[PDB]
RNA sequence: GGGGAGUGAAAUAGAACCUGAAACCGUAUGCGUACAAGCAGUGGGAGCCUACUUGUUAGGUGACUGCGUACCUUUUGUAU
RNA sequence: GGGGCUCAAACCACACACCGAAGCUGCGGGUGUCACGUAAGUGACGCGGUAGAGGAGCGUUCUGUAAGCCUGUGAAGGUG
């Protein structure tokens, strides 16, 4: 197996847990095809992760683009950027902007 | 350590009682006390043990002095003003059946054993169920 | 108005069960050999086998 | 072949090879103990009682080991009260073996 | 000399959120609810063993009840027959003999009879 | 941003860099839950699982069932 | 308290039997005071408890003993 990771990814975490577990446990092939026509912010930095970890099990292993199955995709949470927003009557509030990190892995198996 | 039961390895057998002039709560009694299993040496409360029960006449039963014309039976139905009653003597010709069941459900432990127990309980206001390939042997001669 | 006391980690859980997502309605082209949507133009121009664009 | 002996002040169904854990009695590891205390014994079917007890029977056994079992706790606490206190404890034992119903 | 009690504070509460695993919820993982169901899960485990006596007991004597029933007496009588003589014989090896060894127990009731009581 | 490759005694020492805990969030594996009412534990306890030294042992789950109205402070008095 | 109860599962006389607490007894441990049997080599009758009075201990940091002793075959910590 070989694995590829983005950490630094500005959607949020519970946003795209929502397109991680569509595609946990299918083949390759049609895991690129979920992802190409999904109306969502997420796919399309999914996919981008999906077709780098393939790429490094052509270059780096022996390990042919078809017999890959995608095993293990987990959405962990990462930095949280703090900033200040004001509200009525002289209040003002916090707002946080998240980012995740996320570790698509394929297995040859 | 004592012997307890054991769910898979239990004996349980087909009994068959006649109600024609018994008395409701002094026959009920005695079939509330044969479906937990006070009859058996080998008997523990957390698992059940008993013995199946068909009743062959559930109009037949009798009762004692002025209760026939008295007695009623209330029921709530959720909406506001439904309280609802039925005395023994109007109950017995619509539905005969759901006098002794009734009796006997009161008679048992409210738990999720009472509506395990309560389901081996088979009453019949007929003369002949349709039990006979098992065969029930007769009790309270 | 606000709530009496907070939602465990059961409660929150079992709200946000009911979303999930789909989108297959894919399609291969006859001609093309291309994956695109049922009842949509082709991502090169073809609807069923035929030069539109 | 099964006995009813008397120990600790509450008595046991001993078989003919038993393992068995006592209460502690004063007497060191590996000696032999009677029992003068049997109260019924059977035989396939061949079963006696005792008017208190039974004439002639003994049982034999001898002391496999000693120790203590199983720390348990003690909270006696008061709600409201400014009160709460603990303590442990282990009960001895004593296993020991049947070897034969006289 | 400061002393600084952050290594000592962290012992004691490990302690306590070991006795207190396979609890629901927050029960079993922030300090403040565990410490609670660890004194009242003490308080039960003292109240029960003088409760464990009182389930035994109430269970070996509905098993010589319905055992005695079936040779023809009842539970009171029996002990009452049994202390015109004195076979002295307790609750717990009466009901391991209504169980298994049921020809024994029918030799002790018929005994009980005999006397009479 | 990663996957290699190289430096180094060690990159899960890679510059937001010694050690790196708790609350919080996840992903796998085992066992229990969709006809059953409540301070969520305790006493008894079926079954299943793993390692066993092959199981009158150990570990993890706990169907079923008896008793059970949190902690502190103020008070003659609080589940309140 | 509910099912249910009519020569009663109600009331009055009456008789035995059983059930029933952490009560008493049995067995096993532990402590307090006094007495002695050089007063532990030892018996007796005691051991609910708030405010409060009396007795006896654990652990942390620094100093003496420390120019000692332990440690890169692995310290302090973190985790089982
Ligand atoms: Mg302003
Ligand atoms: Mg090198
Ligand atoms: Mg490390
Ligand atoms: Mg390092
Ligand atoms: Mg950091
Ligand atoms: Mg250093
Ligand atoms: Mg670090
Ligand atoms: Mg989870
Ligand atoms: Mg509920
Ligand atoms: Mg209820
Ligand atoms: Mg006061
Ligand atoms: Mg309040
Ligand atoms: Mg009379
Ligand atoms: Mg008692
Ligand atoms: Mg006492
Ligand atoms: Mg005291
Ligand atoms: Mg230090
Ligand atoms: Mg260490």
């Amino acid at each position: 197996e070989v694995a590829a990771k983005l950490s630094g990814a500005r959607i949020s975490a519970q946003k795209a847990r929502l397109v991680a577990d569509q595609i946990r446990g299918k083949k390759v092939g049609e895991a690129l095809n979920l992802l190409a026509f999904s109306s969502k912010k997420a796919a399309e930095i999914m996919k981008k992760v999906l077709e780098s970890a393939v790429a490094n099990a052509e270059h780096n292993e022996g390990a042919d683009v078809d017999d890959l199955k995608v095993s293990t995709v987990f959405v962990n949470e990462g930095r949280s950027l703090k900033r200040i927003m004001p509200r009525a009557k002289g209040r003002a509030d916090r707002i946080v902007k998240r980012s995740c990190h996320i570790t698509v892995k394929v297995a040859d198996k | 350590k004592t012997y307890t039961a054991k769910p898979e390895t239990v004996q349980r057998d087909w009994f068959v009682v006649d109600a024609a002039g018994q008395t409701l709560g002094r026959l009920a009694t005695e079939i509330a006390r044969r479906l937990r299993g006070k009859h058996k040496p080998e008997y523990t409360p957390h698992v059940d043990t008993g013995d199946y029960i068909v009743v062959i006449n559930a109009e037949q039963v009798r009762v004692t002095g002025a209760k026939t014309t008295d007695k009623m039976y209330y029921h709530h139905s959720g909406f506001p003003g439904g309280i609802k009653s039925i005395n023994f003597e109007k109950l017995i010709a619509k539905a005969p059946e759901r006098v002794i069941e009734t009796a006997v459900k009161g008679m048992l432990p409210k738990n999720p054993l009472g509506r395990d127990m309560y389901r081996k309980l088979k009453v019949y206001k007929g003369a002949s169920h349709p039990h006979t390939a098992q065969q029930p042997q007769e009790l309270k001669i | 108005a606000v709530q009496q006391n907070k939602k465990s980690r059961s409660a929150r859980d079992m709200r946000r069960s009911h979303d999930a997502l789909e989108s297959n309605a894919l399609s291969v082209e006859k001609s093309t050999g291309e994956v695109h949507l049922r009842h949509h133009v082709s991502p090169d121009g073809f609807y069923r086998g035929r030069k539109v664009v | 072949m099964y006995a009813v002996i008397v120990t600790g002040g509450k008595q046991h169904k001993v078989t003919e090879g038993e393992f068995l854990k006592v209460e502690k009695l004063d007497v060191a590891t590996g000696e032999a103990i009677d029992f003068d205390r049997v109260l019924l014994v059977a035989n396939g079917e061949d079963v006696k009682i005792g008017l208190p007890v039974v004439e002639g029977a003994k049982v034999t056994a001898e002391v496999v080991s000693h120790g203590r079992h199983d720390k348990v706790r003690i909270i006696k606490f008061r709600r409201r009260k400014h009160h709460m206190k603990r303590q442990g404890h282990r009960q001895w034992f004593t296993e020991i073996k049947i070897t034969g119903i006289q | 000399a400061r002393v600084k009690r952050g290594v000592i504070a962290r012992r004691r509460h490990k302690k306590i959120l070991k006795l207190a695993k396979g609890y629901y919820g927050a029960r079993s993982r922030v300090f403040r609810v565990a410490k609670q169901a660890v004194i009242k899960a003490g308080q039960y485990a003292y109240r029960d063993r003088r409760q464990r006596k009182r389930q035994f007991r109430a269970l070996w004597i509905a098993r010589i009840n319905a055992g005695a029933r079936q040779n023809g007496l009842s539970y009171s009588r029996l002990i009452a027959g049994l202390k015109k003589a004195a076979i002295e014989i307790d609750r717990k090896v009466l009901a391991d003999l209504a169980v298994n060894e049921k020809a024994a127990f029918t030799a002790i009731v018929e005994k009980a009879k005999a006397s009479l009581a």
